[PDB]
């Protein structure tokens, strides 16, 4: 683990805490923000019958795999397209917990040198 | 109540007046009839119990215990007349005579509605015991156990007497009915923390409990097949019953009167589990055996609380059809080898397969193998020691381990080994013996289908 | 297991057989009845490998006290066939 | 007792079976256990028997730290896989008197003959009695040895379980 | 080197290296054969009714029924004022009946108070 | 729906038919043995119905079929709950039992008592199916308890062998030593929730229940065989092998792990479960493993490789991974049972011989056999596509891209390889070399019966883990997403342990004396936790007792 | 269950979705679902009518006692089994009653939990918090009482219960 | 129908009364010595090795070859509990103190450093799986009554 190596054995404060992350405002210095929209609201979830962590922004995609699945029974190998269109949806948003991380630990980084310097 | 008890009072001249060769079948024929009717007292209702007249009274808790022992007496019966075959006519009418006496007092105890009646019928139930384990002894060793039983006298029904009659002057009757209505609390002082050991050693002895049990393994190794069954399916039950009906008078007293009775099973149900695995007999490991479950219906009468009267209901029923069917079955043994060893004889499933499939079956269900009523109340009582004490799951599953260790040690140690070479009478089964373990057996198991009739009063 | 069957007949030569590849014993002076110390001018330390050899040879070990006695064909072949209890 | 000469036997014998097992490969066990009855030979003509009693302590105490960790045992043999595994079905032969008349039908003429078999396990009884009463040392029988029967028609005493003592395998 | 195995309860030494059987003098000879002896004499006298077509039943065994009889050992032996054991003996058996008196008291005491105060959770508590 | 529920509940019923043919009638002896394999072979249809319903309608239905008893405010019932561990996780084991079921019908030909054998194959799989299928504690309990008795008489099938009544009783032992936190869960259901039927146990979400699920922590330790209570897994290999290959390889071991998988909901949130049998695994994974690198019989050795496939589904569920952790269940049974099966055939040929070291000279003489021992090996140690590895590499996800402990991830993938270290120690003495059987050659296989049995049993490995795979419903996010040596360690320690091993193994022909070694002796001697703990604790209670 | 209402046992509806299939391969289903009905549900439902037709000739009914209100525990005298006996039962029969109201409520519950299933956090509000108005109310009736439970020890808890309140409401003013 | 004086009694103070317990059990006057006397109470019975049935060779053809035990031999006062089933002390294949310290090692090691573990952890250096509608508060049923605190995980 680079990043739990680094962590500890560099110096803690740099690293955002992992349990408490985020930990610093939202608009500290990143203005405009565009909302996340979600396309299926609380009712199509509520119908889906999917579990919560089944269940979060990518999962609108996730609709659309077992809508064929259903129908194609017997067979299977009928949705597997349909698949990768939330899987990718997902592969993004692991990307972007791996870019929403690092505004918290560039933040905490940047601020060692700002501080350093008003006391040193 | 009286259409079971001159019935029961007819087998007398039928054991007498019948013929020579037909004295057995007679009494076994009307006996296992008489049951029938027993099964009629089972017309229970919700609100109340079943008041017939001021002598008798019968509720729900006292049914399941009155059928056990009116099922148990044409049994008792099968098993008895091996051994007394030899036996001269007149002294088989006598043996006989005493059970049926037995049973009497037995059906009348539970259903009496008064409780010094009860108490009279107590003491008597006790006198034909002494005569069938002492003149139909199986040993001459002269143990010299009489203090037991004058300190049973001293610290247990003598006091008892008093404090009944104590009761009386005060309350003004001892109708449990009355008591019903007019039991009122008993507060503390030293007068009533004496009053209320003369209400419940009496029953404790009996039970028996654990450090007051030295008479139970001695009572067995003496007391005949036909004496032993009684003793361990209906005499040790009398306390409970007594117990469950007199605990209605002695709260609060009771809320810390139970510790040291508490502590004595809580602590004793182990202590008699390890010893039954270094004993070296079949029917004192069964003794012990015994004390081990009559000690968890000690702990659910004296907490006092709904759970804790229905499961102990089927402790004592289960026990009692269960230690009764495992004397018979060790009994069996005894018809060939003339001796109460466990080691003596080995490896028996390879002579007696239908024998072993009995002791298989009732070992299954003396651990309490689910979903049989063994398990049912034991199981209904662990649970409610944990609103009394979370602790308390610390002791049951170890006794129910240790319990389940030694259960099929026995069964290992005979029948799961090979055969003794230099023996060589191990005849086959024959029908009495199969029968009679099969009676037992198939009731016990029935009963899992129906729960409703052994579950106590509270259900 | 089907049946793995056992015959005197065919026990014969598994027993001798077992003496016909060792280096110490001429095999046609070597006789069904011959004692192995004298007959075979063989030793006890000798006769403790023979001994080991139908313990692979057959598959079923041997005590200690019964294996030195069995300075004979024949003996070696009544241990095989009576402990095994064949008799054709 | 036993004497260390037999005592000797007594570590030859196992010590190659742990060897055996460690040596796994028969080429590996051949050669090394050339290596092993070489040292043996190395020893084999000390005849001092004070040096011969003192050339056994070391081998038990060298042999216990190369004892197999899990050493080969055969399977009929105390411990292995067929240890009694087959004792549960072995049936005692002093039970067939209890057999039903109607099963005994079955079978009737194996049962004839074993009427001459107990026949003369209850003749011979008498002298097998007395058979023993000349080779009977005063103080009680040195050993448990037994002789023959002497002459014919009889059977030697002490007998009767072993030569009717059931086969290895019941089924 | 081979630190050789501590003799203890649960492990009985190796038979090939007790110092006492490598040598087998008149010592330890005049033993060996009276065993044997008297275990013959038993297996003689044994060999009978085993052998025996007459005998129908179990033999009456003497070492077993002692073994039984010493069992059952009630008040023959020990003596009551015998401190080295009645005290302490006595305790195992009456000491940690103690013990449970006040771990099952203490919670049952510290429980009942917090239902005076609700300290204690039983929404949902009926079988009790 | 009715049909659905209606031909759903025939198997449990259906396979309880020819149970209740042996206590009645004497109309036909000599054919029940084919009668009870007909049944599963007809059971698994009816088992195949639902599969098809299940998928297609997710239609998870619990159905009360009975009022047995009622407490003031409670009431028990025969009830089952079929959904979908039922649909899916009882298709596998009749699959297995339908192999399993020929298998016996041929190597226990020499028992008279083969119809009393069968007498009681037939219930143990009855009592495993009602235990899933449960939807309450008690009739759950009933299982659990069914289980334990039913393997005490299969178990110790051969009375007389005393390591069969010994080991038969440590395990008996042990498995109510697991019950007491069993008992307990019910008891804190009892006392703080008030009844014992998951409906009302699932939506009440108790806020502290670390009481509840810390027995049932204890219920996987002695039951799954977890380390501190697992010694006896191994010791059931004392007596028949096919009783060793469903008992003690595909249906009864699996019973630790279900439990907490049935109690999803609660297990989520408290994270003192998971560290501990997230732990608890971690210790026995590798224990089972670091043991079983140097243990030398085939029977105990193939206990101990089943051991850390155990040992680690405990992890699996200690990083909250519900319904990945239930594949590596059905698809570790498969082969390792053919295994049994497979060891069955060489301890056939081999005519009562189990030493791994009396093994080899069997690719061409034993060619069938040879056959599927490596699919299974290769399907245990993971390779691409087969069986085990699905789980293999799925599990490690989370894991390792994960919040775990430190030490966790440390035995994980060390024990990882010696998966592999074994089959190739095994496969080497089993195929490799020339053979080393004793003199006479009893070898023979061209038995057409278990040529089925192995065909079924074969089959199942190479592609029913695949097929499994694609009808299930998505119930998670995936973590497709994670670094490739993170992706791929599996994909390359694997490998590893193959090479390692054989390093291990090849070194060892040279003709060069040996050397004794502690770690040599303590991994091959078990740790010495059962040489130790089964000979002071039976004295302490035993010796202690009198007094 | 001849007839039973579903007032007291409420089900909100099912809506089976009308399938739309859209591959190009057979329903296999349909195969099954159709023998069902010629091979299996007509046939439990030949013999049944069968078994009907007779039960319409030979008729006979039974009632539902009724128990009508009799004088409660405060309307009963000290040491007076007459009046006191009428009140005990009519206590005992009622709290029966009360009994089974738990486990009615607790059937709701296993209701909304598995016909709902995946929603069953959200779609069980009215059910979960109607389940707690009968806890709290039975619990306060009859708990605490212990084995012997009688009218006059749960009069006594409900003594017990009212003037505890009591000094607490005054308290508050 | 056995004699009074062939049965187990008290314990014999001198060497002429020892005479008759080890003739009693058939144990030669040299191999017999019974437990101290004192409180214990446990007879004339003699003082048998703690050892195991398995130990005695098998390969005897004994009367009881199943316990290891011939006919007239005395019975240690536990041979129940030594018996083939029950525990065993046959000789041990590695040393004792290390054998129970070899356990001791591999358990005891284990245990510690997951607490060490459980402070320093591993994962992936990512932030949380983000979820609408204030964090799925009424999704987990959360009280429609009284509003959580808005939540929204902005873009980036
Ligand atoms: C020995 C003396 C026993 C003590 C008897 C005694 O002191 O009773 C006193 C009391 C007299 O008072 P009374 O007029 O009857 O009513 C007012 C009571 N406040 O008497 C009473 O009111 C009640 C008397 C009830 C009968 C008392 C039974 C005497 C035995 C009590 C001890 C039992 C111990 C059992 C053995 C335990 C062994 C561990
Ligand atoms: C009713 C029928 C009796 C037929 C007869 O007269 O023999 C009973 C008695 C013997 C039974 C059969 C035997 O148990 C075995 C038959 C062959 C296979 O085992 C399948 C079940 C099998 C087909 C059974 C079907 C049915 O239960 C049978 C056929
Ligand atoms: C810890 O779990 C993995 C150990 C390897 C850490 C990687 C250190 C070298 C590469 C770091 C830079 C690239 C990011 C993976």
């Amino acid at each position: 683990g680079a990043h739990l190596a680094r962590r500890y054995l560099g110096d803690a404060s740099v690293e955002p805490d992992p349990l408490r992350m985020p930990t610093f405002p939202p608009d500290y210095g990143f203005p405009e923000r565009k909302e996340r929209e979600m396309v299926a609201t609380q009712q199509e979830m509520n119908d889906a019958q999917l579990v919560l962590q089944q269940r979060d922004y990518c999962a609108h995609y996730l609709i659309r795999f077992l809508k064929c699945k259903r129908d194609s029974f017997p067979n299977f190998l009928a949705c597997k397209h349909e698949r990768h269109d939330w899987d990718y949806c997902e592969h993004l948003d692991y990307v972007k917990r791996m870019k929403e991380f690092e505004r918290e630990r560039r933040l905490l980084q940047r601020k060692k040198r700002r501080e350093q310097r008003e006391a040193d | 109540m009286l259409k079971y008890i001159i019935p029961t009072i007819m087998l007398m001249p039928l054991t007498w007046l019948s013929k020579n060769n037909m004295i057995w079948v007679n009494s076994t024929a009307h006996s296992l009839l008489i049951s029938f009717t027993s099964l009629l007292l089972m017309n229970q209702f919700g609100d109340n119990s079943l008041n017939f007249s001021l002598l008798f009274f019968s509720d729900s808790l006292s049914t399941p215990l009155l059928i056990l022992t009116m099922w148990l007496l044409p049994l008792m019966l099968m098993a008895s007349q091996h051994h007394l075959s030899k036996e001269n006519l007149t002294r088989k009418k006598l043996f006989i005579t005493m059970l049926i006496s037995l049973q009497l007092f037995l059906i009348m105890t539970f259903t009496a509605m008064e409780l010094i009646l009860f108490y009279i019928l107590f003491e008597a139930t006790l006198v034909p015991t002494l005569i069938i384990i002492t003149r139909w002894g199986n040993q001459t060793e002269r143990l010299n156990a009489g203090l037991y039983f004058l300190f049973y006298t001293l610290a247990g029904s003598l006091p008892l007497l008093v404090a009944l009659i104590y009761i009386q002057n005060t309350v003004g009757s001892l109708n449990f009915l009355m008591l019903q209505y007019w039991v009122q609390p008993v507060h503390n002082s030293w007068s009533n923390v004496f009053m209320w050991l003369a209400c419940m050693m009496a029953f404790m002895v009996k039970m028996p409990l654990y450090g007051l049990h030295l008479w139970l393994p001695k009572a067995h190794v003496e007391a005949p097949i036909a004496g032993s069954m009684v003793l361990a399916a209906v005499l040790l039950k009398l306390g409970g019953y007594g117990m469950l009906r007199i605990t209605l008078i002695l709260n609060p007293m009771t809320d810390f009167m139970a510790y040291p009775f508490i502590m004595l099973s809580l602590w004793g149900m182990i202590m008699t589990s390890s010893i039954c695995l270094r004993q070296t007999d079949l029917k004192s490991l069964i003794a012990y055996s015994s004390v081990s479950h009559m000690a968890l219906v000690i702990v659910a009468i004296l907490i006092q609380t709904p759970w804790s009267y229905m499961g102990a209901t089927a402790l004592m029923i289960a026990h009692g059809l269960t230690s009764s069917m495992l004397f018979c079955l060790a009994n069996s043994n005894y018809e060939r080898i003339h001796s109460r060893t466990m080691i003596l004889a080995r490896g028996l499933q390879t002579l007696l397969p239908l024998m072993a499939t009995w002791w298989l079956l009732a070992s299954l269900t003396n651990l309490a193998l689910p979903p049989t009523i063994n398990l049912i109340g034991e199981l209904f009582v662990v649970m409610s020691t944990f609103s009394w004490s979370n602790i308390t799951i610390i002791l049951m599953g170890v006794n129910m381990v240790i319990t389940a260790l030694y259960s099929l040690y026995m069964l290992i140690m005979t029948q799961r080994g090979k055969y003794t070479y230099h023996i060589n009478n191990i005849s086959p089964s024959f029908t009495r013996e199969n029968a009679l373990m099969s009676l037992h057996i198939l009731p016990l198991l029935l009963l899992t289908l129906n729960p409703k009739i052994i579950l106590g009063p509270l259900y | 297991s089907d049946a793995p069957p056992l015959t005197l007949e065919g026990i014969k030569d598994r027993v001798l057989y077992v003496l016909k590849l060792y280096d110490k014993i001429d095999p046609e002076k070597l006789s069904v009845n011959s004692h192995f110390m004298k007959d075979l001018g063989l030793d006890s330390l000798d006769q403790v490998e023979i001994i080991m050899a139908m313990e692979d040879e057959f598959g079923f070990e041997i005590p200690d006290i019964d294996a030195e006695k069995l300075m004979c064909p024949q003996e070696i072949v009544d241990y095989i066939a009576d402990k095994k209890d064949v008799y054709e | 007792y036993l004497t260390h000469q037999q005592k000797v036997l007594r570590l030859y014998k196992r010590a190659l079976r742990h060897l055996e097992s460690w040596c796994i490969h028969r080429d590996k066990y051949r050669y090394f256990a050339c290596l092993l009855r070489a040292r043996f030979d190395e020893h084999k003509n000390e005849k001092d028997m004070v040096k011969a009693t003192q050339l056994l302590r070391e081998a038990e105490e060298e042999f216990w730290h190369g004892q197999h960790p899990q050493p080969y045992i055969f399977p009929e043999s105390p411990g292995g896989t067929s240890y009694e595994r087959y004792e549960c079905y072995k049936v005692p032969e002093w039970c067939l008197d209890d057999w039903h008349p109607s099963e005994k039908a079955m079978y009737p003429d194996y049962f004839a003959k074993r009427e001459q078999w107990k026949k003369l396990r209850r003749e011979s009884w008498e002298r097998e009695v007395k058979q023993l009463q000349e080779e009977t040392p005063v103080g009680g029988p040195r050993t448990e040895a037994l002789p023959p029967a002497r002459k014919q028609g009889d059977l030697p005493p002490l007998w009767w379980h072993i030569v009717t003592r059931p086969r290895e395998r019941p089924m | 080197s081979f630190p050789k195995y501590e003799a203890s309860r649960l492990s009985s030494l190796p038979t090939t290296l007790d110092p006492a059987e490598y040598d087998i003098s008149s010592e330890t000879r005049k033993a060996q054969a009276e065993r044997l002896a008297i275990r013959s004499r038993l297996k003689r006298e044994y060999q009978l009714q085993y052998y025996d077509p007459s005998r129908r039943g179990v033999i009456e065994d003497p070492a077993l029924v002692r073994w039984t009889y010493a069992r059952s050992a009630n008040i023959y032996p020990n003596f009551r004022p015998n401190t080295k054991t009645s005290l302490l003996g006595a305790l195992f058996g009456i000491g940690p009946l103690v013990f449970w008196y006040y771990v099952f008291k203490t919670d049952r005491d510290r429980k009942e108070k917090l239902i005076q105060e609700g300290k204690l959770d039983r929404t949902f508590n009926i079988s009790y | 729906m009715n049909m659905f529920s209606s031909l759903s509940l025939v198997t449990l019923l259906l396979l309880t038919m020819p149970i209740m043919m042996m206590s009645f009638n004497t109309y036909k002896p000599s054919n029940y043995p084919l009668y009870v394999k007909t049944a599963i072979s007809y059971a698994f249809i009816t088992s195949m119905i639902p599969t098809m319903m299940f998928i297609h309608s997710g239609q998870e239905l619990i159905i009360s079929n009975w009022h047995w008893l009622t407490i003031q405010t409670l009431k028990l019932s025969l009830s089952f709950k079929m959904d979908y561990f039922s649909m899916m996780f009882i298709p596998v084991a009749l699959f297995v039992t339908w192999s399993i079921m020929e298998f016996s019908m041929w190597y226990m030909y020499s028992d008279p008592n083969i119809n009393k054998f069968f007498k009681y194959l037939l219930l143990f799989l009855i009592t495993m199916l009602i235990l899933v299928t449960a939807n309450n504690l008690f009739q759950l309990f009933i299982g659990w308890e069914g289980v334990g008795i039913m393997s005490f008489l299969l178990i110790g099938w051969w009375y007389g062998r005393a390591d069969a009544n010994t080991a038969a009783l440590q395990a008996i032992l042990y498995n109510r030593i697991g019950d007491i936190g069993f008992i307990l869960a019910m008891a804190w259901f009892l006392t703080n929730l008030n009844t014992w039927d998951l409906q009302q146990i699932f939506m009440l979400n108790p806020s502290d229940s670390n009481m509840p699920l810390i027995g049932l922590a204890l219920a996987a330790t002695g039951k799954s065989a977890q380390f501190g209570l697992h010694p006896w897994l191994p010791s059931a290999m004392e007596g028949p092998t096919p009783v060793s290959a469903l008992l003690h390889s595909s249906t009864m071991v699996v019973a630790g792990i279900f439990l907490l998988i049935r109690f999803y909901p609660l297990t989520e949130n408290n994270k003192y479960i998971q560290s501990i049998t997230l732990c608890l695994g971690a210790i026995t994974t590798l224990f089972t493993a670091m043991c079983a690198l140097t243990q030398n019989d085939i029977k105990k050795i193939i206990a101990f490789s089943t051991s850390s496939q155990l040992g680690l589904m405990m992890v699996t569920i200690g990083i909250n991974q519900p319904y990945l952790a239930f594949l590596h269940i059905c698809t570790h049974a498969f082969f390792k049972a053919m295994l049994f099966m497979c060891s069955g055939s060489i301890i056939h040929s081999l005519n009562d011989e189990q030493d791994i070291r009396k093994m080899g000279g069997l690719f061409k003489a034993m060619p069938f056999t040879t056959t599927a021992l490596i699919v299974g090996s290769l399907a245990l140690t993971g390779m691409p596509f087969l069986t085990g590895f699905y789980s293999k590499d799925l599990i490690i996800e989370a894991a390792n891209t994960s919040y775990t402990n430190a030490w966790a991830l440390l035995m994980t993938l060390i024990a990882t390889s010696f998966t592999a270290i074994y089959s190739t120690r095994i496969i080497f003495f089993a195929l490799l070399g020339q053979p080393r059987f004793p003199t006479l050659v009893n070898i023979n296989e061209n038995n057409p019966l278990l040529i089925n049995s192995i065909k079924r049993l074969l089959i199942g490995s190479l592609f029913a883990g695949y097929i499994i795979s694609n009808n299930i419903p998505p119930t998670t996010i995936p973590q497709m997403t994670m670094p490739y040596y993170l992706k791929t360690t599996a994909l390359i320690v694997t490998i590893l342990g193959f090479i390692l091993a054989l390093e291990i193994s090849n070194m060892t022909k040279n003709l060069k004396y040996h050397y004794p070694s502690n770690a040599f002796k303590f991994s091959t001697l078990l740790g010495y936790f059962p040489t130790i703990m089964h000979r002071l604790a039976p004295y302490m209670n035993l010796s202690m007792s009198q007094k | 269950p001849d007839s039973w209402d579903k007032d007291v046992y409420p089900e909100p509806p099912r809506r089976t979705p009308a399938p739309s299939p859209q591959t190009s391969l057979p329903n296999p289903i349909t195969y099954l679902t159709k023998a069902f009905d010629l091979l299996v549900d007509r046939p439990v439902t030949l013999v049944r009518e069968f078994i009907e037709r007779q039960h319409a000739k030979n008729k006979y009914y039974y009632y539902h006692r009724e128990f009508r209100r009799v004088p409660d525990i405060t309307e009963c005298q000290e040491k007076d089994v007459l009046c006191m006996f009428e009140a005990e039962m009519q206590w005992r029969r009622d709290y029966k009653v009360d009994q089974e109201i738990v486990n009615i409520i607790q059937e709701r519950l296993k209701a909304c939990q598995q016909r709902e299933g995946e929603s069953h956090r959200q779609n069980c509000a009215k059910e979960l918090e109607q389940f707690t108005q009968v806890v709290k109310a039975y619990q306060d009736r009859y708990h605490d009482l212990g084995a012997h439970y009688s009218a006059r020890k749960c009069l006594a808890k409900q003594k017990q219960r009212m003037l505890a309140e009591r000094k607490a409401a005054k308290e508050a003013a | 129908h056995i004699t009074k004086d062939m049965l187990p009694g008290p314990y014999p103070k001198t060497p002429e009364e020892r005479a008759a317990a080890a003739k009693k059990y058939n144990m030669r006057v040299e191999d017999y010595e019974p437990y101290p006397d004192d409180g214990t109470g446990y007879g004339d019975y003699p003082k048998l090795p703690d050892r195991s049935q398995q130990e005695r060779d098998p390969w005897y053809d004994w009367d009881h070859p199943d316990l290891r035990l011939n006919w007239g031999e005395p019975m240690h006062w536990d041979l129940d509990m030594y018996i083939r089933n029950r525990v065993d002390t046959s000789p041990t294949p590695v040393n004792w103190n290390l054998m129970c310290k070899h356990l001791f090692g591999f358990v005891a090691f284990m245990l510690f450093m997951f607490w060490v573990g459980e402070t320093y952890p591993a994962y992936q250096p990512v932030g949380p799986k983000q979820y609408p509608y204030n964090n799925l508060y009424l999704e987990r049923g959360g009280d429609p009554n009284k509003e959580p605190e808005p939540v929204v995980h902005y873009e980036i």
